[PDB]
RNA sequence: GGAAUCCGGUUAAGAUUCCGGAACCUGGAUAUGGAUUCUUCACGGUAACGUAACUGAAUGUGGAGACGUCGGCGCGAGCCCUGGGAGGAGUUAUCUUUUCUUCUUAACAGCUUAUCACCCCGGAAUUGGUUUAUCCGGAGAUGGGGUCUUAUGGCUGGAAG
RNA sequence: GAUCCGUAACUUCGGGAUAAGGAUUGGCUCUAAGGGUCGGGUACGAUCAACUUAGAACUGGUACGGACAAGGGGAAUCUG
C-alpha cells in the first residue's frame, strides 16, 4: 500500500513535514517528491503545484485528510503536506507514487 | 466527579416540564453545544452560533446546517442522491 | 466622599452621558463628560482590527494627517497584509491557470 | 500648552511676527537631592499656541534675556 | 355581540408583523439574460440568522452583467452551503447542492427548494427550514414539471420556475420543545401579536361563538362551513373529518 | 533543481511593492553577517508604465510609458517565483551588496535600471513584466 | 446617532455662557517655510510596518457610525483605609509621639506606556505552552528578536502665577 | 444568623431539604496553617504585607447571633 511505503521513509529517510518546510525544500532543489493530503486548501494546493513545477518535482496526492496524513507518517498531529527529501531504502520513487 | 445520575445537561431545569420532555431536550441539547469536525480545516471547532447556522473557529468557515446538529439525516442522503443523479450526466 | 453631578441636561445614564469623576486644580471632585470609545478599523476581507490604522471617531480621521489611516502598501487602510497576501498569490495562480486553460483546450480543437 | 526644547529654535520663535509678548517666570526648585537652585521659564504668546522653554542653569538664563528682541513686552513674573 | 378577535387580525394595527430586525425579504435572483441562456457565479459572502424564522439566511454576492457593480442577493441557506462557495445561477449551470437551477434542465428525483412557482416570482414554494419539493416527472412538450410540495400536495408548475438544490438548513428545529412560556413568548415576539391566545369558551357571549353557559362547553357543532360569516367562523372552518386521525392520511 | 537563479522572475507578496514583479539580479541562498536568511537581491519595477493606444500624441506616448523602478533585498518567503525570466546582464555590475548601506548609490543603481526597463519596455520585448499585476 | 471647552475667579439672584488664562472644531480665503522633482508625482524596513509632508477625477469596494444579556478574572480612575513629615484646631485630675483637619493639578499638547493581534529566525512526541474557567500548536507551538492599537498610566508643558 | 453533626416517606432521580431533630457561640491571652519581592556558575536566607480557618488555657450571677436583624415544624385529603 502506499501508507507501508510511507512508514519506511519516516523511518530510513529523510522528508520535512508542514507547509513552511515543504516549500523551503522546493526552493532549494532538496525535495524529491511531495505529498498534499485532501483536505488542504485549495490556494495552498495551487502553489504546491506550482512550486513542484518550478522544480520538476513529483506531486503525490494522498486519499485522506490532514488527520490520517499525520497518522501515515506516525505522528498523534495533522500534517498538511509532507516532502520527501530522501527517499531511504524505501520504493516510493520508483513507485507510481 | 459524577455530578449527576442522568439528567445530564438538564439538570438547570430542575425537576420541572416532565421528564419525558427534558429527554427530548438533552438529547438534542448535547447535539448543539457539541463540537464539531471541520470539514476544511480538519480541526474539531465547529460551534453552533444560532439555530441552523455553524461556524468555525480557525479557518473562520461558517457553513449551513441542522438546527441542531451540523449534518442532519435527511441533507445527507439529499447530498448522495444529488451525487447519484449528477453522475447520471456526466457518464 | 464629594458627591457629584452632571453637567447637561440629560439627566439619565445613557451611551451619551458617560461620567468620569476628576480632581480639578480647585482641590474638589467634578465630573468630566467622556464621549464614546472609538472601535478599530477593521479589515474588509478577515474582519481583523488591522494594524497601523489609529483609531478615531469616524469624523476625526479629517484632522489627522494620510500616515495616520494608512499603511504602505496597495490596500493599506482597507486590508490586513494578510489578506493582501493571499489576493497576490490567487491573483497569479488562477491568471496562470488561465494561460493553462487557453492551450489545453487548443489541443482539443486541434485533435478532434 | 506646548513645550520647545531647542533655544535656538525658541530665539527663532520670538521674530514671528505675531509673538507681541513674553513672559519670565522663576520658579525656586531644588537640583533633585539637596540644596535649592533657580529654574527659569520663558513662555512666549504665539497667536494660537503658548510656546515654554524651561531653562535650569541660571547662568544660560542671563545670556538669554539678552537674546531677546528689544520688541517683546517682556513681564518679568 | 362585539368584534370577535381574529376579525380584529385582519385590520393590522398590532397584529402586524414585527419586522425590524429582518435581513431582508428573502428572493432569488431575477431571470434576467445570464440567467436562462447560460449561467453567472456569484459568492457566498456570509451565512446568517434572519429574525422571525428558523431558517439561515445567506448573503450572496453577484457581478452585475450591465454595470460595473456588484449586487448582492440574499437567498435562503440550502443545508451545506458555506461562505465562500461559489453559487451557479442560470440554465447551464451544474447539478451541485447550492446552484439554482430551472426545473426543465434538472433530471427527475432532483431535491430542489426555494422553487418558484411563475418564472420569475424569486421562490415561492418549499421555503421553510428542512422542506423541499422533489421534481418527480416532466411534460416536455408544453413544458411542464409535476413537483411534490412539502405538504404532500402534487403540483405542476412551469419547467423555466427556477429552484436551489438542496433542503433548507436548519431543518429539525421543531423536534426540540420549547418547555417554557418564555420560549413560546420569544419565539413569538419577533414574528407577529398571537401568543397568548385565550380560548374562546372561556370568553364571554360578546367575545366569541363559544362562550357564556354555566359550564365551559361549546353547545353547538365546532365545524363551521366554508359559506359561512366572518364573525362565525370560529372553530374547525370547512372540516371534513374530525376526530384524531387513524389510519393513513398521508395522500398517494 | 535551484529555481532561485539570476534571471528569474518573482513577485513580492510582502510590503510596500506588494503585487510588484521584480527579477531576481543576485541570489544569496543562506546567510549573512546582514540579513540572516535566504535573501535574493531584486530590481523591480515600481509604477508602471499605463496603456498605450494609437489616439496618444508623441509627447503623451513618452509620459504614458515611464518607468519607476526599485532595488531591494528580500527574503525568499515573500517572494513568489515565476516561470518568466528576464534578462539581467545589463544591471548586473551595478546591483550589489555595496549598492545598499550608502544611499547615495541607491539612486544612482536605480538610474541604469530605468533605462535598462525602458528599453526592453518599448520594443516591447517581456510583456508580461510591465503589466501591472491585478488584485 | 452626532464636529468642537477646560480650569480659576466673580453675583443679592447668572454661568461648561461673564472675566483672566489656556485649547479645540467647522467654513473660508490665503502667504511663507519645510517636503517632492534632472529617475518627475518621497524614502526606510526581510517583514509586521515607520514618518512632518510624500498629486489622484468619474466609478467601484470596504471600514467607522453600529449596538444583547449574565458570570467570573485582569487593569485603570475616583473614594475608603493607613505611615512619616510640614501647618492649624481640640483634649490634658490622670493617660494619650494622641483626636480632627490642609497637603490639589482640568481641557489640550509632546515623549513614553498593553492585553489582543501580526512579522522574522527556528522546526516541536519524552507532546509542549497556558487560563480562575481547557483551549491552542507542522494551516508552524514553546523559545529568541521585533511591529502595531494608545483604552489607560508615567513624565513635561498648561502650572503655580 | 453562623459552625458542626444528623436527616424520613416519596420522587419525574433533578429534588424533598434550612426536612425532621441536636450541640456550640462572649471577653482575654496564646498556638498552628494559609503569602509577596530579592541575589544562586554553566540546599536555603534576608525582608515585606495580608484577614481567614482550626485549636488551647484563663475568666464571668451559664452569659455570649446578648440591641438590631432573623424559618415554627410535621401526617395527610381536595385542587391547579
Amino acid at each position: 500500500s502506499i501508507n507501508q511505503k510511507l512508514a519506511l521513509v519516516i523511518k530510513s529517510g529523510k522528508y520535512t513535514l508542514g507547509y513552511k518546510s515543504t516549500v523551503k525544500s522546493l526552493r532549494q532543489g532538496k525535495s524529491k517528491l511531495i505529498i498534499i493530503a485532501a483536505n488542504t486548501p485549495v490556494l495552498r494546493k495551487s502553489e504546491l503545484e506550482y512550486y513542484a513545477m518550478l522544480s520538476k518535482t513529483k506531486v503525490y496526492y494522498f486519499q485522506g485528510g490532514n488527520n490520517e496524513l499525520g497518522t501515515a507518517v506516525g505522528k498523534l498531529f495533522r500534517v498538511g503536506v509532507v516532502s520527501i527529501l530522501e527517499a531511504g531504502d524505501s520504493d516510493i520513487l520508483t513507485t507510481l507514487a | 466527579a459524577k455530578r449527576t445520575k442522568k439528567v445530564g445537561i438538564t439538570g438547570k431545569y430542575g425537576v420541572r416540564y416532565g421528564s419525558s420532555l427534558r429527554r427530548q431536550v438533552k438529547k438534542l441539547e448535547i447535539q448543539q453545544h457539541a463540537r464539531y469536525d471541520c470539514s476544511f480545516c480538519g480541526k474539531k471547532t465547529v460551534k453552533r452560533g444560532a439555530a441552523g447556522i455553524w461556524t468555525c473557529s480557525c479557518c473562520k468557515k461558517t457553513v449551513a446546517g441542522g438546527a441542531y446538529t451540523v449534518s442532519t439525516a435527511a441533507a445527507a442522503t439529499v447530498r448522495s442522491t444529488i451525487r447519484r443523479l449528477r453522475e447520471m450526466v456526466e457518464a | 466622599a464629594q458627591r457629584v453631578t452632571f453637567r447637561r441636561r440629560n439627566p439619565y445614564n445613557t451611551r451619551s452621558n458617560k461620567i468620569k469623576v476628576v480632581k480639578t486644580p480647585g482641590g474638589i471632585l467634578r465630573a468630566q463628560h467622556v464621549k464614546k470609545l472609538a472601535t478599530r478599523p477593521k479589515c474588509g476581507d478577515c474582519g481583523s482590527a488591522l494594524q497601523g490604522i489609529s483609531t478615531l471617531r469616524p469624523r476625526q480621521y479629517a484632522t489627522v494627517s494620510k500616515t495616520h489611516k494608512t499603511v504602505s502598501r496597495a490596500y493599506g487602510g482597507s486590508r490586513c497584509a494578510n489578506c493582501v497576501k493571499e489576493r497576490i498569490i490567487r491573483a497569479f495562480l488562477i491568471e496562470e491557470q488561465k494561460i493553462v486553460k487557453k492551450v489545453v483546450k487548443e489541443q482539443t480543437e486541434a485533435a478532434k | 500648552a506646548r513645550e520647545i526644547t531647542d533655544i535656538k529654535q525658541f530665539l527663532e520663535l520670538t521674530r514671528r511676527a505675531d509673538v507681541k509678548t513674553a513672559t519670565v517666570k522663576i520658579n525656586k526648585k531644588l537640583n533633585k537631592a539637596g540644596k535649592p537652585f533657580r529654574q527659569t521659564k520663558f513662555k512666549v504668546r504665539g497667536s494660537s499656541s503658548l510656546y515654554t522653554l524651561v531653562i535650569n542653569d541660571a547662568g544660560k538664563a542671563k545670556k538669554l534675556i539678552q537674546s531677546l528682541p528689544p520688541t517683546l513686552k517682556v513681564n518679568r513674573l | 355581540g362585539r368584534v370577535i378577535r381574529n376579525q380584529r387580525k385582519g385590520a393590522g394595527s398590532i397584529f402586524t408583523s414585527h419586522t425590524r430586525l429582518r435581513q431582508g425579504a428573502a428572493k432569488l435572483r431575477t431571470l434576467d439574460y445570464a440567467e436562462r441562456h447560460g449561467y453567472i457565479r456569484g459568492i457566498v459572502k456570509q451565512i446568517v440568522h434572519d429574525s422571525g424564522r428558523g431558517a439561515p439566511l445567506a448573503k450572496v454576492v453577484f457581478r452585475d452583467p450591465y454595470k460595473y457593480r456588484l449586487r448582492e442577493e440574499i437567498f435562503i441557506a440550502n443545508e451545506g452551503v458555506h461562505t465562500g462557495q461559489f453559487i451557479y445561477a442560470g440554465k447551464k449551470a451544474s447539478l451541485n447542492v447550492g446552484n439554482v437551477l430551472p426545473l426543465g434542465s434538472v433530471p427527475e428525483g432532483t431535491i430542489v427548494s426555494n422553487v418558484e412557482e411563475k418564472p420569475g416570482d424569486r421562490g415561492a414554494l418549499a421555503r421553510a427550514s428542512g422542506n423541499y419539493v422533489i421534481i418527480i416527472g416532466h411534460n416536455p412538450d408544453e413544458n411542464k414539471t409535476r413537483v411534490r410540495l412539502p405538504s404532500g400536495a402534487k403540483k405542476v408548475i412551469s419547467s423555466d420556475a427556477r429552484g436551489v438544490i438542496g433542503v433548507i438548513a436548519g431543518g429539525g428545529r421543531v423536534d426540540k420543545p420549547l418547555l417554557k412560556a418564555g420560549r413560546a413568548f420569544h419565539k413569538y415576539r419577533l414574528k407577529r401579536n398571537s401568543w397568548p391566545k385565550t380560548r374562546g369558551v372561556a370568553m364571554n357571549p360578546v367575545d366569541h361563538p363559544h362562550g357564556g353557559g354555566n359550564h365551559q362547553h361549546i353547545g353547538k357543532a365546532s365545524t363551521i362551513s366554508r359559506g359561512a360569516v366572518s364573525g362565525q367562523k370560529a372553530g374547525l372552518i370547512a372540516a371534513r373529518r374530525t376526530g384524531l386521525l387513524r389510519g393513513s392520511q398521508k395522500t398517494q | 533543481a535551484k529555481f532561485l537563479k539570476a534571471g528569474k522572475v518573482a513577485v513580492v507578496v510582502r510590503g510596500r511593492y506588494a503585487g510588484k514583479k521584480v527579477v531576481i539580479v543576485k541570489p544569496h541562498d543562506e546567510g549573512s553577517k546582514s540579513h540572516p536568511f535566504g535573501h535574493a537581491l531584486v530590481a523591480g519595477i515600481e509604477r508602471y508604465p499605463l496603456k498605450v493606444t494609437k489616439k496618444h500624441g508623441a509627447k503623451k506616448v513618452a509620459k504614458r510609458t515611464k518607468i519607476k523602478p526599485f532595488i531591494k533585498v528580500v527574503n525568499y518567503n515573500h517572494l513568489l517565483p515565476t516561470r518568466y525570466t528576464l534578462d539581467v546582464e545589463a544591471f548586473k555590475s551595478v546591483v550589489s551588496t555595496e549598492t545598499f548601506e550608502q544611499p547615495s548609490q541607491r539612486e544612482e543603481a536605480k538610474k541604469v535600471v530605468k533605462k535598462a526597463f525602458e528599453e526592453r519596455h518599448q520594443a516591447g520585448k517581456n510583456q508580461w513584466f510591465f503589466s501591472k499585476l491585478r488584485f
